[PDB]
């Protein structure tokens, strides 16, 4: 009778930096997605290995919510198959991602007169990264041949930067809420099931 | 709610030393930065100093390298500024700047507009040279 | 570096048929949503069909649903529309889009990040 806490991840008053995207565990819980269904404020709200229009249907052994923000032109890179900053060094979802990616334009909360600068991106890392990895790690990142041990200067930089979210901002520049849902299916018990 | 108040200004002979604090209250600066500007009567604002909170890293103008040191205490939330081999000419109103933007790189934190500063303290350094001839 | 190429378009009178076929380059489409979008003479692109993965589900605009048939066969990587009982307002350049999702919102050309040039139907009387 108890459905899955799609609010509390849709609606939660702060949303987490990409670089420290936040994952929810949605489990033991009646999936209904009917909220979703009467949304058209979306931009984008796409499916992978499901169609949109069965997720009343499905049963999975384990749903994740991750959650975060960037930057128009990047909401492209939340998608299997992308490269990217984003999908490089932040955000990655695997070549066969089963879930829903759902971004809406978040320009009423996230942006401010003078620029709302509080969401951060890595800019370096040493390699890409794996599917579902986190890395929060601010580590002064080492661009030429001699180490940085932590102090930054020339080829020694900070890996991190904030975007700069200002109304004057064009579309590709301005910010993005994004939820990821994320299905799978082992063999074990399903957890999350829809009304029907 | 924040803000930031400057202490330590005042008089120096050339040569001298001089502490400049400021306590911030409101909020921390985490991975961005906190920095020390200041204004000589009708000359333009001028960088001096910038600090990354997280991890210390400072940068300076070239007017005040080897001389300033900035620093900061993370327990105390208080940025400093070690004004040593004072110069006639380091006068001015020195005040702390907050940064909320992340900069990769520390140098940018030399023309970035702040978004914090305090009141200012008045450093005033004398000489024996007797500059202002009549 | 995908591309969607359109063929099939032509003359044909109004109560006539015709089947457009769209081929996607390289061996990624069965790993997309395809659809038709068409653009009459001075109007927006209007969504027209869609086709999940599997060939199941399908979608259609309002005034094309029973006329017109979309289905696809991953061995020749073409998406097909069968078009039948065609009128003067079908007369536009029909589009061809794919994507690696199926959006929820399916009539949407921003949902679609490939796109063919079209290929011109005209229906005369
Ligand atoms: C978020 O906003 C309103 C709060 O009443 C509600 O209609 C909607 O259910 C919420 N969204 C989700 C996905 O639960």
């Amino acid at each position: 009778t108890n459905l899955c806490p799609f609010g509390e991840v849709f609606n939660a008053t702060r949303f987490a930096s990409v670089y420290a995207w936040n994952r929810k565990r949605i489990s033991n819980c009646v999936a209904d997605y009917s909220v979703l269904y009467n949304s058209a404020s979306f931009s984008t709200f796409k499916c992978y290995g499901v169609s949109p229009t069965k997720l009343n249907d499905l049963c999975f052994t384990n749903v994740y919510a991750d959650s975060f923000v960037i930057r128009g032109d990047e909401v492209r890179q939340i998608a299997p198959g992308q490269t990217g900053k984003i999908a490089d060094y932040n955000y990655k979802l695997p070549d066969d991602f089963t879930g829903c990616v759902i971004a809406w334009n978040s320009n009423n909360l996230d942006s401010k007169v003078g620029g709302n600068y509080n969401y951060l991106y890595r800019l370096f890392r040493k390699s890409n990264l794996k599917p579902f990895e986190r890395d929060i790690s601010t580590e002064i990142y080492q661009a030429g041949s001699t180490p940085c041990n932590g102090v930054e200067g020339f080829n020694c930089y900070f890996p991190l930067q904030s975007y700069g979210f200002q109304p004057t901002n064009g579309v590709g520049y301005q910010p993005y809420r994004v939820v990821v849902l994320s299905f799978e299916l082992l063999h074990a018990p399903a957890t999350v099931c829809g009304p029907k | 709610q924040v803000q930031l108040v400057e202490s330590g200004g005042g008089l120096m002979q050339a040569g001298g030393s001089l502490r400049l604090s400021c306590a911030v209250s409101g909020r921390t600066f985490s991975t961005a930065a906190m920095g020390w500007f200041r204004q000589a009567p009708g000359k333009e604002r001028e960088f001096v100093a910038a600090i990354r909170w997280s991890g210390g890293s400072a940068y300076y103008a070239d007017s005040v390298k080897g001389r300033f040191t900035i620093s900061r205490d993370k327990a105390k939330n208080t940025v400093y500024l070690q004004m040593n081999s004072l110069k006639y000419e380091d006068t001015a109103v020195y005040y702390c700047a907050g940064f909320s933007a992340t900069r990769s790189l520390l140098s940018d934190y030399a023309t970035w507009p702040y978004d914090y500063w305090g009141q200012g303290t008045q450093v005033t350094v004398s000489s024996k040279h007797h500059h202002h001839h009549h | 570096q995908v591309q969607l190429v359109e063929s099939g378009g032509g003359l044909v009178q109004a109560g006539g048929s015709l089947r457009l076929a769209c081929i996607a380059s390289g061996r990624t489409f069965h790993s997309y949503v395809m659809a038709w979008f068409r653009q009459a003479p001075g109007k927006e692109r209007e969504f027209v069909a869609a086709i999940s993965w599997s060939s199941t589900p399908t979608y259609y605009g309002e005034s094309v649903k029973g006329r017109f048939t979309i289905s696809r066969d991953n061995a020749k990587n073409t998406v097909y529309l069968q078009m039948n009982r065609l009128k003067p307002e079908d007369t536009a350049v029909y589009f061809c889009a794919a994507d690696r999702g199926e959006s929820y919102y399916y009539t949407r050309p921003t949902e679609y990040e490939f796109w063919g040039q079209g290929t011109q139907v005209t229906v005369s009387s």
